[PDB]
C-alpha cells in the first residue's frame, strides 16, 4: 500500500497492457515489415534518381 | 560542530531524497503515455481484426 | 434397468424432437459464428502469456547492468583505500549475477 | 448435452433475426465510423508520447 | 487452522477486487504526490536544523 | 472524386520530386531522401487509385 | 558488546526472511503464466474434441 | 496454519493443471508438429527459387 | 462470387515472392521465409477455391 | 514528574526516534555512500580540469 511499491504495481500493469497490445496484433494480423523493406529499398533508388538528376 | 555534522546528514539524505522522487516523477509522465498507447492499439487490434463477427 | 429404459426413450424422443427445429438454413451459419468467437478469447491469452515472456527480458537485462555498477565502485574503492565499501558493492553484485541468471532461464 | 444444443440452435435463429434486419448501407458506413473513432484515439497517445519527448 | 485458512481465502479475493477496481494512470499520479508530500516535511526539519545553527 | 485524388495526389508527388533534386544539389541528402519517402507514398497510392478508376 | 553481538544475528535473520521472498517473486510470476497457458491448451482440446453431444 | 503452507498448495495445484493439460495432448493425439515440420520443409524447397531469382 | 475471391489469391501470392526475393538479395533472410510460407498458404487457398468454381 | 527528569524522558525518546528512522532506513535499501565515493573521486579529477584549463 506504499507508493513505491503502488509505483511498482502500476508500471508492471501497464507493460504487461503494451505487451497485451502487441500481441493481441501478431495474432490478429500484423507485421508491418514487409511493406517497410520494400519501401527502404525502393526509397534507396530514389535517392540514387535524386543523385542522377 | 555537532550542528553542522547533524546539519550534513540532512543535507545528503535530502538530496538523495530528493533525486529518488525526481526519477518517479519523470517515470510517472511517460508510463501514463505508455499506457494510452497500449489501450488505443489493443482496440485497434480488435476492430482492425477480422477474427470477430 | 427397466426404469432406465423408460428413461431413454425419454431421451431419445427429446433428441428428435431437437432435430426437428435444427433447420438445414441456420445452425450451419451459427455453428462458424461460435468458432470465431473461440479463436478470438484464445488469441488474447496467447498474447497475455507472450507479454510476461517478453516483461522478463525487460527485467533480466536491468540486472546485468546493475551488476556492472556495483563493480566499478568496487575497483574505484580498492583503488582509494575504501575496502570496506568495495565487499558490499561485490556481494550485492553476485546477488544480481544470480537474479539474471534465474530470469534468463525463467526467459 | 440435448440441452446445449437447443440453447445455440434458438442463438442461432436469433443471431439470424437480427442479421436479416440489417441493410448494408448503413452497417458499413457505420463501421468506418468506428474505425474512425478509434483512429482519433490512438492518435492522442501519438501526442503525449511526443509532448513528453519535447 | 480450517477457520484461519477461510479467513485468508476471502481477505485474498478482497484484496484482489479492489486491485482490479484501480486504474494506473489515476493510482501512479497519486503515488507521485505522496512522495511530494512527504518530502515537504522532510525539508521543513532542514528549515529548522538550519535556523538553530544560524 | 477517383479522378481528381489520383491526379490530386501525383501533382504533389512532382512537387516533392523538385524538392528532392534542390535538397540533393543544396547539400541537403537526409532531407531530400524524406521528400522522395513522400513522393513514393503518394505514388502507391496513385497506382491504387489508378486500377481503381 | 552483548547488543552489537545479538544486532549481529537480527540483520542476518532480516536478510534470510527477504531470500524466500525472492524466490516468492519469481515463482508469482512463473506460476500466473503457467496456469494462462495450460488453460489455453484445454480450452483448444475442447474446441478441437467434443463428441456426438 | 496460515503461511507458507498456503502457499505450498496454490503451487501444487497450477503443476497439476499443466501435468493434466500435457496428458490430454497425449491422448488426444499430437497433430501440430506433424503439420509444422512439413510446413518449413515446404518452404525450404521454395527458398531455393527466391533465391536463383 | 468465388471466381473474384480465387483471382485476388493468385496476385497476393505475386506481391509475398516479390518481397522474399528483396529480401533475399539485401540479406534479410528471416522475412524471406515468413513470405514464401504465406505464398504457399495462398496457393492451397487459390487451388482449393479453383475446384469450387 | 519532574522537569529535569521530564526532559530526559523527552530526549531520549527522540534519541530513539533518530536511530528508529537510520535502522529503518537500513533495511528498507538505504546507505547512500556508493554514489558518493565516486562524485568524490570523479569532483577530485574535476579540480584537475579547472587546474589545467
Amino acid at each position: 500500500s506504499s507508493a513505491t511499491s503502488a509505483f511498482e504495481r502500476m508500471e508492471n500493469k501497464v507493460l504487461d497492457m503494451e505487451a497485451t497490445s502487441q500481441a493481441a496484433g501478431e495474432l490478429a494480423g500484423f507485421g508491418i515489415e514487409n511493406q517497410f523493406a520494400q519501401l527502404e529499398a525502393s526509397s534507396g533508388v530514389e535517392d540514387e534518381l535524386a543523385a542522377l538528376k | 560542530a555537532q550542528q553542522r555534522t547533524m546539519s550534513e546528514n540532512l543535507r545528503r539524505n535530502l538530496a538523495a531524497l530528493e533525486a529518488k522522487i525526481s526519477e518517479a516523477k519523470t517515470k510517472k509522465n511517460m508510463l501514463q503515455a505508455r499506457a494510452k498507447a497500449a489501450k488505443a492499439n489493443a482496440e485497434l487490434q480488435q476492430t482492425l481484426g477480422g477474427l470477430g463477427t | 434397468a427397466l426404469f432406465d429404459r423408460l428413461g431413454r426413450v425419454v431421451r431419445a424422443n427429446l433428441n428428435d424432437l431437437v432435430s426437428k427445429a435444427e433447420d438445414p438454413e441456420k445452425v450451419l451459419e451459427q455453428a462458424v459464428i461460435d468458432m470465431q468467437e473461440d479463436l478470438v478469447q484464445l488469441r488474447q491469452a496467447v498474447a497475455r502469456t507472450i507479454a510476461e515472456e517478453k516483461r522478463t527480458e525487460q527485467r533480466l537485462n536491468q540486472d546485468t547492468q546493475e551488476a556492472k555498477k556495483w563493480e566499478d565502485r568496487a575497483k574505484l574503492a580498492l583503488t582509494n583505500g575504501e575496502e570496506n565499501l568495495a565487499r558490499e558493492a561485490l556481494a550485492r553484485k553476485k546477488s544480481l549475477t544470480d537474479t539474471a541468471a534465474a530470469y534468463q532461464t525463467q526467459l
